[PDB]
RNA sequence: CCCCCGAAGGGGGUUUUUUUUUUUUA
């Protein structure tokens, strides 16, 4: 339960059988045997309870797989009749972004996004049989939900764990040690993409360098130091 | 398609960074990457590391028959077949590709045709036998600079390699395992080293074709991010004899001739360091091998 | 040209099958289209020719030579065909190559004795064809270019063989001509245009040498849309038509 | 060769009127198949055809069927590639005259002719081999359920191969490659007799077998 | 060994160190085969260049929504040399390198971006060869592309310069290309900027710049020649078309 | 007795990567996936595999094709393919050193290829049905002994050579299935089953060691 | 965004061959 435990694919699942458990990433329900089996190597994670506990396996991954309610940063790679063709990651299957999927959008009023533009969006549909769909608005009300174009910044490739940790964990010091040196705008994409823009190009470059170096290092406490050495503006 | 999707913000960012004399990895424009050359196991096995770029070369030889046209020369081939291991943008063995053909041709002109290897020293007997030396490059990780890394790997490998001693009695030859007789190195005449300059156009094409005050930016040993955004590329191969082994500016952004000359000279400045480094590392390898033998003969 | 509509094909066919046949440009069944030929423009080669047709079809032929032992090389004449836009692997290119090689076989295509230098050595003739452009079956085009090239071919003069440094002897030989005919209904057409070839029921390749209807003779589909069978009397018509209207092509090509 | 085991490169190769049997439908992984074996005095041949199709084609929409014909050397590399492709082209013409292509838009019919055996004890043999190719291809096409306006037949005489349809009234194929000079009419007659016999045998095979 | 450069300052063909070979060009030589075309003679080099396009892409792949596709086909005929080559050259790595070189040369000169969703096929036939063939290819391409009416920023003049000992020799023939290292230059217009710079054999660094100096100059002359033809061919076919 | 060297996450521009070393056999493997497949590779209901094996010397041949075939036979039931319909997994193995006489044997290379591929698949984050481990085994000419992890020398005098790749579940205690058994040479049934028992034990050892190697460098990447 | 209508609808982003060792040395 509360104690997270390392686990390999094929290992025996150690949660309570009588207790109902909703299954997240890492845990696979075999279609033929109806057995609950782990399929990813990593840390097994069981949430407290509520109404049913979530069992999921946090595993090291670099390749993003679209799931609903995810905040992603894509790049427009194509224009269609009623949608944009978007790339969330190189070599991955593209994602659709409806023309209707914008605030104050009608058939007469179209969005002004071109090929090569950065878009910050929410994965609204991620069916296993269909192409994934993203959106740049509140699907309910139809108004702006903090989504849209990202202009003149710099993008940073990062592993999924780092990005998830960056968006959800508030005890993560990278944003804090960055704020200690300069003012910056940041967009966090669970697809492993981090967008950063400062007023000065120098500062944005510094942010880029320190974020990537922080990404390569497993130790969290080092960050501050790195940031220092990076904002000392060495070459 | 397998295309690398680059965004407008990224292109503009890197280009603007070049305008403000900045490179992403913190190098100056004329700064070649720290070359890490590592030998291991048998002779002719070398690993070369330029920053994140990782290549591996394996030298080998086998007895064969000399070509009918060339009676006194041995056989030497170099293979540089890319794989998806370096990156998914590469298709498995597209030898007919632009950058593939270019790379292969540059390496071939740098090493195989420059006479860097003594081919006539490979000949065992003029009529029936000769050595067939092979240099197989394995591209492990791509962050740019594959041509240079390949050249360094191939050369270091060829110089590190040793073929088994043999002797000849007419029709027949006698080949030896290491215990029988010590192996002997190949005939290296010179050490060709390649340096690749990348050219960026900060302004518009009109300024490049019909504009004064040439603002064309040149950098050395571009990374993958830099290589993907460049408008031009030059590869210059030189040796410590101040010889231009070869030069390849196969189109791209038109550059002023004087700038290209300056590039050649700076490249020489770099190949000095690289050559001395190769020789040094080689001698250290041999010395450590000898001292190991000395540690083996007496417990 | 190619890819005509069904209406166009029906019109053209009806005109070409009527009696007498009405050809799209008003040509007589035995009339050729205007062509012009240039020779001796490639100095490096022993012979050379260039032929241009009115429809744009252009071909270039080079004649080169090399000394060979008859005993090791029984074939003293080799035809290599290169058509632009077509790979060397292509079916039509190898078909044309084979055909031409057979028309020019040293066996009886041409007189082998004219090539002999010594009882052990001779000149092998390399005929290199480069079809720059073609809108119909280029076999006659190529054949004519080769004829012109061979009739203006010069070889080094013999005096192991040694040769005169400055003086050269004109290669004397009667090169064969290959003719192509379109079978449309009950009508035979010489020098078929592209549009004519698009609706032709069939085709006839007929070789010709020293004033005689010689082999190879082929039936050839000029298309894949309207390939139909034909009666033997048509074949006889084609042969008679060639041997009737061939000596004038020969005298037209051989007058320099 | 990187896709084949050709062994050492240093090595060099070692230098040193007729009865008919017709059968169809013995090859299971194709649509049509035909075995044709011929036996004349001091001369024996045998070849097999396989019709794969109607299959899909790569490229733009085609209004009719597209036929391909592939001749494969059997045992001995007996013939030149150019001549094989030439004969292939000839046969393509013939069966472009015979097959009902209108029925098969955006579709390809691939025919393979394996020349397994061709040993004639008598001491340019392509000509004598063509009519059996045509026989086998017609048989295999009829076996594949590929529509034919007629049964393409053929005969050979004095280096002259002539392929007929419609009871020998009209010509779908004519091949003449040296093989001496004789008048056309008797070659036509002999080849027509061969054609008629082959036709009878083929329909017979198509009535005892299919 | 023989007097490549006599003390009198003459070469085997009778040229001096800084003189081009005979250079003649013809435009619109194949109006029924291509949109643009050029027949070119440089010394003994005889080349046919055909430009087909801009036109609809053969495949519905190879189609670019932002720019035209540029392809170059170099056919070195088997009869281009004195000794006929029994082997085709079409798939040789040398020819592929030449092709990609020419493509990447004219990608930066031809305004491909104003011809999106089109393909421009360049078809070249080398009828005769006598050294310095690369520059010849370049010139042929320039001529034919201009004849096609396809927009470009400037001329690109191709030339070759050999290096005999201390002295550089302009526009080398076959004999000079052997027993000597050569530099090929693709010069943009009248500028000092190089589209192409090719060195395939060893050359002393300290003497390279000098080799370029004459080369550029030579290329300029070549430009002046090509230009001189075009204008004439223009002046002729703009006056006769009138009335 | 049997000690191996193994590293994880050594390549930058792939999703997963591994380096496997046993004796003198050295193989580096990379994995990219799940990514978009080309139309000819695409499968409607499951993951498609593109598998590549490169030799240490020379250029890829039919030998490496057979290696790819057997590697595919091992990795296919290993991967939970139905989790990634219409997707591709790119698996490439570069043999750095054969550690065996290439002309006569390739079992060391195969085994190390399987191990490295498994490790890289783990590093990539791709759903696996279970764990896996492969070892080379030889039977010698005169001694007729069964040597696990035989040297090149031992191979030269071998009477038979064997590749044993086993599938493990439940902490590496249970043998789910035999993924691959490639036996070549002269041998009998008794020898075979002795070889299988010893082989299974040694492979279990290898599974344990591999588990430790995996946890050692995966654990620091993750959060408590 | 262009296209009609009139005062919102319907359609569209193009799936070479010039010929007696060694050393220092008036
Ligand atoms: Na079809
Ligand atoms: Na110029
Ligand atoms: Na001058």
């Amino acid at each position: 339960d509360s104690m997270s435990t390392f686990i390999f694919p094929g290992d025996s699942f150690p949660v309570d059988p009588t207790t109902p458990v909703k299954l997240g990433p890492g845990i696979y329900c075999d279609p033929n045997t109806q057995e609950i089996r782990p399929v990813n190597t990593g840390v097994l994670h069981v949430s407290a309870k509520g109404k049913v506990q979530t069992a999921y396996i946090d595993y090291s991954s670099k390749r993003y797989i679209p799931s609903v309610n995810d905040f992603v940063i894509g790049v427009i790679i194509g224009t269609f009749s009623d949608s944009y063709k978007v790339s969330l990651q190189n070599f991955s299957s593209s994602v659709s972004l409806s023309y209707m999927a914008f605030p104050n959008a009608s058939k007469k009023n179209r969005p002004t996004l071109q090929v090569g533009d950065l878009v910050y969006a929410r994965v609204c549909t991620a069916e296993k049989e269909l192409e994934a769909e993203i959106e740049c608005f509140d699907s309910t009300t139809g108004r702006d939900a903090g989504f849209g174009i990202l202009e003149d910044g710099m993008i940073i490739d990062v592993n999924l764990n780092f990005a998830r940790q960056l968006l959800f964990n508030n005890d993560f010091p990278l944003l804090k040690v960055l704020a200690a040196h300069t003012k910056f705008e940041v967009a966090i994409g669970l697809n492993g993409k981090i967008w950063v823009k400062c007023e000065e190009l120098s500062n944005t470059l510094a942010c880029y360098r320190t974020i990537m170096e922080c990404c390569q290092k497993n130790d969290t406490a080092a960050f501050k130091d790195i940031a220092k050495r990076q904002f000392k503006e060495i070459l | 398609a397998k295309d690398i999707e680059i965004s407008a913000s990224e292109s503009k960012f890197i280009l603007e960074a070049l305008r403000q004399n900045y490179r992403l990895d913190g190098r100056s424009f004329d700064q070649f990457r720290d070359v890490e050359i590592t030998f291991g196991k048998e002779f002719g096995d070398v690993s070369v590391k330029m920053g994140n770029t990782k290549v591996h070369c394996r030298i080998s030889c086998q007895i064969a028959q000399p070509y009918e046209d060339r009676p006194f020369e041995g056989l030497f081939v170099i293979s540089t077949e890319i794989s998806p291991m370096a990156g998914s943008q590469f298709e498995n063995g597209n030898i007919t590709g632009e950058d593939e053909v270019l790379c292969s041709r540059i390496i071939e002109k740098s090493v195989r045709r420059s006479g860097a290897l003594d081919v006539e020293g490979l000949c065992i007997v003029a009529g029936s036998k000769c050595w067939a030396v092979r240099a197989d490059v394995h591209f492990l990780d791509c962050d740019g600079g594959f041509i240079d890394a390949s050249c360094i790997a191939v050369m270091a490998g060829l110089m590190h390699f040793k073929k088994p001693d043999i002797t000849v009695h007419g029709e027949q030859i006698i080949v030896h395992p290491v215990n029988e007789r010590e192996p002997v190195p190949l005939g290296i005449l010179h050490i060709p080293i390649c340096v690749t300059f990348s050219f960026f156009n900060p302004q518009d094409t009109e300024e490049n074709i019909k504009g004064e005050t040439n603002s064309e930016i040149s950098i050395i040993d571009a990374t993958l991010k830099e290589e993907l955004l460049r408008d031009g590329v030059l590869t210059v191969t030189l040796n410590k004899n101040r010889e231009v082994v070869q030069v390849s500016k196969a189109g791209g952004l038109p550059m002023d001739a004087l700038t290209l000359m300056k590039c050649c000279h700076e490249a020489y400045s770099i190949i000095e360091k690289i050559t001395d480094q190769i020789l040094q590392l080689l001698k250290e390898d041999s010395e450590k091998r000898n001292k190991y033998a000395a540690m083996l003969t007496s417990e | 040209h190619m890819s005509l509509s069904v209406a166009e094909k029906s019109y053209l066919y009806d005109s070409l099958a009527s009696t007498p046949s009405i050809r799209p440009d008003g040509r007589l069944p035995h009339q050729f289209r205007p062509i012009e030929i240039f020779t001796d423009f490639l100095p490096s080669s022993n012979g050379s020719s260039r032929i241009i047709a009115s429809d744009g079809s252009e071909c270039i032929v080079s004649i080169k030579s090399k000394v060979v032992d008859h005993h090791v090389e029984n074939e003293l004449l080799q035809v290599d065909v290169d058509i632009a836009g077509q790979r060397d692997d292509a079916l039509v290119v190898e078909t044309i190559t084979s055909l031409l090689n057979k028309v020019l076989k040293s066996g009886s295509g041409v007189d082998s004795s004219k090539l002999q230098l010594t009882k052990k050595y001779s000149f092998k003739i390399f005929v290199d064809v480069l079809v720059i452009s073609s809108h119909s079956h280029p076999i006659s085009l190529i054949s004519f270019a080769i004829y012109s090239a061979l009739n203006s071919t010069y070889l080094p003069k013999l005096i192991l063989p040694t040769f005169h440094d400055y003086d050269m002897v004109k290669l004397d030989i009667n090169p064969p001509l290959v003719f192509i005919l379109a079978v449309v209904g009950n009508n035979m057409l010489l020098d078929p245009a592209a549009n004519e070839s698009e609706v032709a029921n069939n085709g006839l390749i007929i070789s010709w040498s020293n004033g005689k209807i010689t082999s190879p003779i082929r039936s050839v589909a000029l298309n894949d849309s309207n390939v139909k069978s034909f009666k033997p009397h048509l074949l006889k018509q084609g042969l008679a038509m060639v041997e009737k209207y061939a000596p004038d092509v020969v005298r037209s090509l051989e007058n320099l | 060769d990187r896709r084949r085991l050709l062994g050492p490169a240093a090595a060099k190769p070692m230098a040193f009127e007729q009865e008919l049997s017709l059968h169809t439908g013995f090859i299971e992984n194709c649509n049509g198949s035909a075995l044709v074996e011929a036996r004349s005095l001091g001369h024996q041949t045998s070849l097999i055809t396989a019709v794969y199709g109607p299959r899909s084609i790569r490229g733009s929409f085609t209004s009719q069927g597209t036929i391909s014909i592939q001749l494969k050397n059997g045992l001995l590399e007996k013939y030149n590639t150019n001549e094989l492709k030439e004969v292939s082209s000839f046969l393509m013409g013939i069966f472009n005259s015979v097959v009902n292509l209108s029925r098969y838009p955006k579709s390809g019919i691939d025919i393979f002719v394996y020349l397994t055996y061709d040993k004639d004890l008598t001491n340019s043999q392509i000509s004598s081999l063509i009519p059996h190719c045509i026989t086998s291809i017609t048989l295999a096409l009829a076996d594949a359920g590929i529509e034919l306006v007629d049964m393409a037949g053929a005969g050979e005489a004095n280096g002259t191969v002539v392929s007929f349809i419609k009871n020998g009234e009209e010509i779908v194929g004519f091949w003449k490659d040296d093989g001496d000079d004789e008048d056309l009419l008797e070659c036509l007659d002999r080849c027509k007799e061969q054609y008629n016999r082959y036709r009878d045998l083929m329909i017979s095979c198509l009535m005892n077998q299919e | 060994r023989l007097e490549i450069y006599s003390p009198e300052g003459l070469r085997l063909d009778g040229r001096r160190w800084n003189e081009l070979r005979r250079f003649e060009s013809s435009i619109n030589t194949h109006p029924h085969a291509a949109d643009g075309s050029s027949y070119m003679e440089q010394g003994n080099n005889k080349i046919i260049t055909l430009v087909k396009g801009p036109k609809e892409p053969r495949l519905k792949s190879q189609m670019d929504t932002s720019k035209a596709l540029l392809n170059v086909s170099v056919n070195i005929t088997k009869f281009s040399k004195f000794e006929r080559s029994k082997s085709s050259h079409k798939n040789e790595r040398r020819v592929l390198e030449i092709q990609t070189s020419l493509v990447r040369m004219f990608e930066k000169n031809v305004m491909l971006n104003i011809y999106p969703r089109t393909v421009i096929d360049i078809e070249i036939h080398v009828l005769e060869q006598d050294g310095g063939i690369m520059g010849s290819l370049i010139n042929g391409i320039t001529l034919a592309l201009i004849d096609a009416g396809i927009s470009m920023f400037d001329y690109i003049s191709g030339i070759s310069v050999g290096l005999y000992d201390t002295t550089p020799l302009l526009d080398t023939n076959s004999l000079e290309e052997n027993a000597m290292s050569t530099v090929t230059l693709g010069v943009v217009g009248k500028s000092e900027k190089l589209s192409l710079l090719l060195v395939e054999d060893k050359i002393p660094l300290d003497r390279l710049e000098n080799v370029l100096a004459i080369g550029i100059a030579g290329a300029h002359r070549v430009r002046d020649l090509m230009d001189e033809e075009l204008r004439k061919h223009a002046q002729k076919r703009v006056s006769n078309a009138s009335a | 007795s049997m000690s191996v060297q193994a590293e994880i996450g050594i390549l930058d521009h792939v999703d997963g990567s591994s380096e496997f070393v046993s004796q003198d056999t050295k193989v580096i493997c990379s994995v990219t996936g799940p990514i978009e497949p080309k139309a000819r590779q695409e499968l409607p209901t499951q993951l498609a595999l593109e598998i590549i094996v490169r030799p240490a010397k020379g250029v890829a041949t039919t030998r490496e094709k057979v290696l790819e075939d057997k590697l595919r036979a091992v990795l296919t039931p290993l991967i939970t393919r139905h989790c990634y319909p219409r997707q591709l997994c790119q698996i490439t193995c570069q043999i750095l050193e054969s550690g065996e006489d290439e002309a006569e044997f390739s079992l060391r290379e195969l085994s190390c290829c399987i191990n490295a591929a498994f490790l890289a698949l783990v590093d990539a984050g791709i759903a696996l049905n279970s764990m896996c481990a492969s070892i080379p085994i030889a039977i010698i000419k005169d001694t007729s002994d069964i040597i696990v992890d035989p040297t090149a020398e031992q191979l030269k005098i071998s009477l038979s050579v064997h590749t044993l790749a086993l599938e493990f579940v439940n902490g590496g205690k249970v043998v789910k299935n035999v993924l691959l058994l490639d036996s070549n040479g002269d041998f009998n049934e008794d020898q075979l089953f002795s070889l299988l028992e010893l082989g299974e034990q040694k492979c279990q050892e290898l599974v344990t060691n591999i588990r430790r190697i995996i946890q050692d460098n995966i654990s620091p990447r993750l959060v408590v």
